[PDB]
């Protein structure tokens, strides 16, 4: 219901066949049982790459909280390469 | 337009619709102008939904199933004319589709005794009847499109092609284009085809 949003937030499982493009994912930030950083929504879950992430300074990024994220999904593995975080 | 993909088979069907030019040659011979296509493939690969489309779009089309057909039901049958009293012939599936097309489904499931007759029609394009004092040659100039399945449930790439198809070589030589189609698992293909099917429904 925010004014700015009307890219829109896409469910995670809608990314299972795409090999390109951009997506706006919203979900819990946590660690998988394998020890890798991941994002989770009621639809599903995905692993997250922070190697080249540029966060928006001004707040705290602690596991267990909702995060808006932007990036590109790669189907060679199952990874959402992040480029922005808020 | 409700089938996703299979562009080359759809081109082959169109070339079937516009047949070739038949050449009449000395010694009482004719070079056939019909194009005959066979499709062998995996289960659920839209083989049977193209035969149904050919049935509707073409001017003349006759549908046949392998197990529910007989040799006397494809060429001709001896019957009687009640009104006048003579003995006559009644046309079968092949001869009723003169200058037309015949679409056969489950072609490999046809019995051997049934499969010889179609051989002759595929070769001479004529039927010979010599039964009950009726000696006649009947004209049958039809195009054949057929669909079958391999010997096993699915096509095997680790075995020679002749082992996969149970049909004999003599029958297999009489088809202009043999299309082996396989369903391969790929996420992008699945995402596109599922979207198309869900849009259709
Ligand atoms: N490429 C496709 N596009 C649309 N629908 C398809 C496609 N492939 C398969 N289907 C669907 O699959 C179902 C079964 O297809 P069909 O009956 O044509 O298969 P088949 O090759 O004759 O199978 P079988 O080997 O079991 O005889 C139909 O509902 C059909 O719409
Ligand atoms: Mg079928």
């Amino acid at each position: 219901r925010n004014e700015n949003f009307q890219m829109s937030i896409t469910p995670i499982k809608n990314l299972l066949g795409r090999d390109a493009q951009n997506f706006l994912l919203l979900g819990l930030l946590n660690k998988n049982f394998k020890g890798n950083w991941s994002l989770e929504d009621p639809s599903g879950s995905v692993e997250i790459d922070i190697s080249q992430t540029i966060p928006t300074q001004g707040h705290y990024y602690v596991p267990g909280c909702m995060v808006l994220v932007e990036g590109i999904y790669y189907s060679v593995g199952n990874k959402f390469h992040v480029t922005s975080m808020t | 337009p409700s089938i996703y993909g299979h562009d080359h088979i759809k081109k082959a069907i169109l070339l079937m619709l516009m047949g070739g030019v038949e050449k009449n040659l000395e010694n009482g011979s004719h070079l056939r102008g019909d194009i005959n296509i066979l499709m062998v493939g995996d289960p659920s690969t839209a083989k049977s939904q193209l035969l149904r489309f050919v049935l509707n779009t073409a001017s003349l089309a006759i549908a046949t199933t392998g197990r529910g057909s007989s040799g006397v039901g494809l060429t001709a049958a001896v019957t009687t004319d009640r009104e006048t009293g003579e003995r006559r012939l009644e046309a079968g599936a092949m001869v009723l589709a003169d200058r037309g097309v015949v679409c056969i489904d489950e072609f490999d499931k046809m019995t051997d005794v049934d499969r010889v007759a179609i051989h002759e029609v595929m070769e001479q394009q004529t039927v010979t009847i010599a039964k009950a004092g009726i000696h006649t040659t009947l004209n049958a100039r039809c195009s054949v499109i057929a669909a079958a399945n391999p010997v096993f449930g699915q096509y095997d790439v680790n075995r020679d092609p002749h082992q996969n198809i149970a049909l004999p070589d003599s029958l297999l030589s009489r088809f202009d284009l043999l299309f082996v189609v396989t369903d391969d698992i790929n996420e992008i293909r699945d995402r596109s085809i599922s979207e198309h099917v869900l849009r259709t429904h």
